[PDB]
């Protein structure tokens, strides 16, 4: 199981990784992919977790000791065709 | 490009910019500051990074808060700090 997980995973996997993909194996993965899409989310203010964002607004948010992002929501683009839009953020004051 | 990683360009306007664009053409990053009535100014968005300086100061006396430029110097990281043209281009206290 370690090899076909490490084969599953991106890599090679701690002995904890393990455990917890044998007792729920549907769930750990989509939490990997989820975890890839994403990054590790557990850093975010909870409100922001589930509520997102209010236009204008900014937040902060502590990825590890000492490195913080500061962010802020401007606008959100019009839908497009396929039903994509962009959102305008400031990720460090720099427009993105 | 040898012991500047990255550099704060204490100013606004035309000259922020050319300082910004002389450290990317040597791949040092770039930390833009403004004022509350500078929220707007393309300089800004032209940086790898910004940050809000003279908070709740007059416009001008706001790019020369000596002090909290310095606080957002080093929270940045930044090795180096150009003072443009105007402003503490010249200022003493600040150079010490």
């Amino acid at each position: 199981v370690k090899a076909e997980l490490k084969e599953k995973m991106g890599y090679e996997p701690t002995e904890k990784d393990v455990i917890s993909y044998i007792l729920y194996p549907k769930v750990f993965l989509d939490y990997q992919e989820m975890i890839n899409k994403y990054g590790d989310v557990t850093v975010l203010d909870t409100p922001t977790f589930y509520k997102g964002m209010r236009l204008g607004e900014t937040i902060e948010v502590e990825l590890e000791k000492g490195k913080i992002l500061l962010i802020k929501l401007n606008s959100i683009g019009e839908p497009i065709a396929d039903g994509t839009r962009v959102i305008y953020f400031e990720l460090n004051g720099q427009p993105r | 490009m040898n012991r500047i990683k990255k550099v704060l360009v204490a100013n606004r306007g035309e000259i922020a910019i050319r300082v910004m664009r002389a450290c990317t053409e040597l791949k040092i990053k770039t930390v833009a500051i403004y004022s509350q009535e500078d929220t707007g100014s393309f300089h800004r968005y032209k940086s790898d990074e910004a940050y809000l300086v003279g908070a709740g100061k007059k416009p001008i006396d706001a790019y020369l808060d000596i002090e909290n430029i310095i606080e957002i110097a080093k929270e940045s990281g930044a090795d180096a700090i150009h003072p443009g043209y105007g402003f503490l281009s010249e200022n003493i206290e600040f150079a010490r």
